[PDB]
RNA sequence: AAUUUAAUUUCAAUAAAGCAAUCCCCUGAAAUUGUUUUCACUUUCUCCCCGCACUAAUGUGGGGAAAACUGGCUUUAUUUC
RNA sequence: CCAUUUUUGGUAAGCAGAACUGGCGAUGAGGGAUGCUCCUAACGCUUGGAUAAGGUGCCUAAAUAUUCGCUCAUGAGAUCCCAUAAAAGGUGUUGGUUCAUAUGAACUAGCCCUGAAAAUGGAUGGCGCUAAAGCGGAUUACCGAUACCAAGCCAUAAAAAGAA
RNA sequence: GGAUAACUGGCUUGUGGCUGCCAAGCGCUCCUAGCGACGUAGCUUUUUGAUCCUUCGAUGUCGGCUCUUCCUAUCAUUGGG
RNA sequence: AGCCAGAAACCAUGCUGAUUAAACAAUACUAUCUUUUUUGUUUGCUAAUGUAAAAGAGAAAUUAUAUAUGUACCGGUACAUAAAUAAUCCUAUCACCUUUUUCGUGAGCUGAGCUGUGAGCUAGGCAAUAGUUCUUUAACAACAAAAAAGAGCACAAACUGUAG
């Protein structure tokens, strides 16, 4: 299609844009798989934030809240929660856009060999006045009590580092690589490596 | 691989909508690589070609094909309106069309 | 990058001059960014038969390269 | 015809008198100059400040004159202070204030926008009284000043904003704001 | 709102500065201080050749030109601490009763005894890389010393907070143990 | 309008749904927690209730 | 994408000349129902003096000088530089 | 019976009673989230066009448009009819203006804040939004009705016109 | 017969209930610790009205009991000024 | 701006449910049966078909983002490198058979030789056209037949009663 799977880096990014942009695709018709979903921003401050899920939690159905509406404390499903808010769930395409939709906590290793993109509209330090008071969601969770940082984290750095003995290699490959090409640019005909050199390669 | 093409891709949205209003009348395209009206204009006059693969045969084949042309945008930001020879189903909305290279 | 000290007004010919004189131009096409933007230029640009001769001259470079690489094992 | 885009509203010298009549055989005549849109709009600012000042009004009086004024050089720095009466919603306050700019009609918009930001005041509550050319040491406003001093640099304070074509949903690599 | 605002920022005199990744850092005689300006908007830059700091911020506005003065003011104090070592020193008051005061975790928490003849015990840990010092000078007096102006201040406020006691009037009742004197060593 | 006189309500809210157990055994539903310090041991044991007396 | 002849204080260079030095294109500040007269205002990657590295800066704060490179005007030709 | 303006009684009332006009009733399409009366606009059947009211982050069709301001809120704020908020304050910030000797006063009105309590859980229509998708302007582009333009077709009305 | 009473609901909130601002006094001395006249501004529907929009081919008209849930304008309990 | 301590409030912890998740993992044993290739899927039945997405479905830093990343020194110091980023890189249509040369990898024998497979170089003359375009029937998944090869629980019933 457009690609097989947008992956998306949630670092950095801002909680309603990225969400906006993605259910507008979703819709249209691409799967998207949002990973490190802990580390999206909400704009409100730490308390603004802990305030809005306090009343949320209020939130109840008084007869009965086992037929009730849900307070899910997974950041991945609070993100998932919010594009559903942004979609009309209620319709078939709507459940099908829903279905379409994928969010990891952190980085799992089907997804760790794959390529991560990033919104650059969605961007905090893009569309927010860095004098301004704001909050990332996995901590907002913590500080709601809901705590699934410390093993993301411990994954994350483990990851990393085994990434890093990876980007080493990749960065090696192409080193060798460029001389390899580079050699091989005196091997071929000179008319056509004029050719090559003059449009760039 | 052996089978390469000429025509290129694009997805085939929704009819061209309105807020709680239909018109079946005109189909909307984004067209792959084209985000904005001077480029959507470029591609302005062609024709469309939407092919689908059926649940069992017909004469012989299980392929088959609606046939429009683009003719007029309906955004800044790429999305162009086609309009076909007969109005194409709401099952095929998002899914990829057809963009001939002629005329 | 490129900045040259001017008086407190523009004027054309005067600018016309001191551009020419600095060699602003030759300079920025000289700073890599000059030198992406005219690449990708002339790669747009380009006809069929050009881009054919650059796939061409690609090709012929992965033949030889592979043949390298498969020699230095 | 250009290549130009952005920003628009016009100077006007107009010239007007009152009917001639048995009564008085050589009318006063009034001038005024006004920025206006267009030259209706510049017709009726000066018909409503007639009426205002003299017992004057579009059915007793005559046009002598209205045309276009041109500022002297487009490119070429200049201070101008305008002095303003505006209206509250209490009542009436004056201003006096000062813009640089290399037109009087550009000062006049940052004028416009200035009232409608800082008071959120409409452009009917808004009267223009006198725009006029100040020199560069008897300037009141620091914002102003500040400009005027020997030497000016920054290092780029304002966020990207590419073509439409470039502003794509999707990032390859995270960027940066801005280069140091 | 300014064009340019700026500060030059005195001598840090036989110490070693740092001002690399935002994480300003002065090293010295007594410690190693460090002290994050990330969320500030500022330019702050090691002037180094002729020593010296100097903050600058471009297109500032009356906050930022405050937090520039604070910042100022916090390295100043960060050059003293480290060589000269700030001292917090706390006078105990008491109309009557025997206040026990027994500094444990050598010299990091003081523990208290019998405020108001309580019979209950009183706990105050040390912030990180503060001494907590008696007096041989003068009976009442407690020693709060170390490199970091905030640290001691925050442990000789949490000492005074801890002992103090709520309930009925405070007036007459002026007994507990207050800070006195700033200086350093 | 407000209940003439004030009263809790009768037994806990806490244990509603006041259905069957699922399973017949007392499973644990959280273990103590670990402590690294300690020498390994086990933490639980099954046994029988045999009947009551006094001691 | 253009295009015609008008209208309405458009220009901008080109290369040879001049004119004045805060002076000029300008724009300030001043002395019944008229004009006019006064001195205020440019640059600088020039130089000097003090601060002597004091900077937001390949500089810099203050005091002075310098010029017409810079700019402005009058010209004479020139418009596919 | 409803609305604007004028209006009498009644503390007031989606209360009682009018005036002028327009509606609704008996009539609707599009907008106002939603809605008998507000706005735009009144309707044979169709195709194409270009717009209106109205919008253009996502729900949800069009701009994450441009341009200058202002705004951080431990219950921010968000469009006539429309579904609350005042006197009174504020060394929060922003413009002014009057005064005094680059500093001290005094005012002023913008925003924002306190003043600001109630019954199933709860509502700018919802999510969200603060380099706004907020509030005040301005600049363009685009989307946007069965109305409007052009064309076809239907019937009605009127007009032409006719007794190899 | 809801073309028309007595019942909920609804508009309104006069009346009831609750919060204000002010500063003449009271509070030994002292406008404001506590108060607060003479005034003036709101909030509520926990009173009763005003009302007659809803229901008159039937919404069972008081109180008690039982029983649960929600509010806060907090009476006590916690932390405080 | 930056912080700190601090309540019967708040969320966990604890504890209850979890066909409230139309949820799920691990282990044990098991249903003539399983695996590879070929042809087909144009009396209620007894050969048998489905895809909301193929068309190059190509793409590995990392905190940031009022600066980073390496590398060398001891989280710090020094020296480099990126900085309109996918405004990129990767990328693939050189059919055939025959003459000649090199290299990757599999397999048989007991690291070497040969053969096979994959990739390049070298030399030759040899392909096609359905009469103008009317989807480019080229992807994935499932099955039925034909060959070739492979290794038993539960319910009931009685009894129970800590259950009803």
């Amino acid at each position: 299609m457009y690609k097989k799977e947008y992956v998306i880096d949630c670092k950095g990014h801002l909680l309603g844009r990225l969400a906006s942009l993605i259910a507008k695709e979703l819709l249209n018709g691409q799967r998207i798989v949002a990973v490190r979903c802990e580390d999206i921003n909400i704009s409100g401050s730490l308390y603004r934030n802990k305030l809005k899920y306090q009343e949320f939690l209020r939130l109840r159905t008084n007869t009965n809240p086992k037929k009730g509406p849900l307070h899910l404390r997974e950041p991945s499903k609070i993100l998932w929660r919010c594009v559903r808010g942004m979609l009309p769930h209620k319709t078939y395409k709507g459940q099908l856009a829903l279905k379409k939709l994928k969010v990891c906590v952190g980085m799992p290793a089907p997804y760790d060999k794959k390529k991560k993109y990033v919104l650059p509209s969605a961007l905090r330090a893009f569309r927010l006045k860095k004098h301004r008071r704001y909050c990332r969601l996995g901590t907002l969770s913590s500080r709601v009590g809901w705590n699934y940082d410390t093993l993301v984290k411990k994954n994350e750095v483990l990851r990393k580092q085994v990434s890093k003995a990876y980007y080493k290699k990749k960065v090696n490959n192409l080193n060798e690589k460029k001389e390899i090409k580079t050699e091989a640019l005196n091997l071929i005909n000179p008319e056509q490596r004029q050719v090559l050199e003059n449009f760039g390669y | 691989l052996q089978a390469v093409r000429l025509y290129e891709k694009g997805v085939i949205l929704g009819y061209k909508r309105s807020q709680r209003n239909q018109d079946p009348n005109f189909t909307l395209i984004s067209i792959k690589n084209v985000n904005t009206k001077k480029h959507a204009q470029f591609y302005v006059g062609k024709r469309v070609a939407y092919v689908y693969r059926t649940t069992k045969h017909h004469d012989g084949v299980k392929i088959k094909c609606i046939w429009g042309k683009v003719c007029r945008t309906h955004g800044n930001s790429g999305v162009i309106r086609a309009k076909f020879k007969t109005h194409i189903p709401p099952k095929a909305f998002g899914d990829r069309v057809r963009i001939l290279m002629y005329p | 990058k490129e900045r040259i000290k001017i008086n407190k007004n523009c004027k054309s010919g005067f600018l016309r001059k001191t551009v020419n004189s600095t060699k602003v131009l030759e300079e920025f096409n000289n700073s890599k960014l000059g030198k992406k933007m005219i690449i990708k230029k002339k790669r747009d640009e380009a006809t069929d038969f050009e881009r054919f001769q650059v796939y061409f001259a690609k090709r012929e470079l992965k033949k030889k390269m592979t043949t390298i690489k498969n020699k230095k094992n | 015809i250009d290549n130009s885009l952005n920003t628009n509203i016009h100077q006007y010298h107009i010239v007007g008198r009152a009917i001639p009549t048995a009564k008085d055989k050589n009318p006063n005549v009034y001038r005024m100059c006004i920025f206006a849109k267009n030259d209706t709009n510049a017709k009726s600012r000066f018909w409503y400040f007639m009426k205002k000042i003299n017992k004057l009004k579009k059915s007793n009086g005559e046009l002598l004159a209205c045309e276009q004024i041109k500022e002297r050089f487009p490119l070429r720095v200049k201070n101008y202070g305008v002095l303003l009466r505006y209206d509250s919603r209490t009542g009436t306050h004056n201003m006096y204030k000062e813009f640089r700019d290399t037109t009087k009609e550009g000062a006049i918009a940052q004028l416009y926008s200035e009232m409608a930001g800082r008071h959120r005041a409409r452009a009917s509550s808004i009267n223009i009284i006198r725009i006029s050319e100040i020199s560069s040491s008897l300037v009141r406003r620091p914002h102003i000043k500040q400009l005027l001093k020997r030497r000016l640099r920054f290092p780029a304070l304002h966020l990207p904003t590419l073509q439409k074509e470039y502003r794509k949903k999707f990032a390859s690599k995270r960027p940066s704001t801005y280069r140091m | 709102k300014t064009i340019v605002s700026t500060q030059k920022v005195l001598i840090p005199e036989g110490v070693k500065v740092a001002i690399n990744a935002r994480k300003v850092t002065v090293s010295g005689k007594y410690g190693t201080l460090r002290r994050s300006f990330r969320h500030l908007p500022i330019d702050i830059r090691l002037n180094k050749l002729k020593k010296y700091i100097k903050v600058v911020m471009w297109f500032g506005v009356p906050d930022s030109l405050a937090c520039i003065r604070t910042v100022c003011t916090h390295l100043k104090n960060m050059f003293t601490g480290v060589t000269k070592k700030f001292l917090y020193k706390m006078r105990l008051v008491h109309a009557h009763f025997p206040i026990n005061s027994n500094i444990v975790d050598n010299n990091t928490r003081i523990e208290i005894r019998n405020y108001l003849g309580e019979k209950s015990v009183r706990f105050v840990k040390a912030l990180p890389g503060v001494v907590i010092e008696k007096s041989p000078n003068v009976k009442d007096e407690i020693y709060v010393s170390g490199a970091d102006i905030e640290n001691v201040s925050l442990t000789a406020a949490l000492i005074h907070q801890s002992v103090l006691c709520r309930n009925k009037d405070i007036r007459k009742f002026l007994d507990g143990i207050y800070v006195s004197e700033v200086t350093t060593v | 309008s407000h209940r003439k006189f004030e009263r809790p309500r009768h037994g806990s809210l806490g244990f509603l749904p006041r259905k069957r157990c699922k399973r017949l055994r007392g499973k644990i539903r959280s273990f103590p927690k670990d402590d690294k310090e300690k020498p390994p041991h086990f933490t639980a044991f099954m046994g029988y209730k045999a009947g009551m007396t006094h001691i």
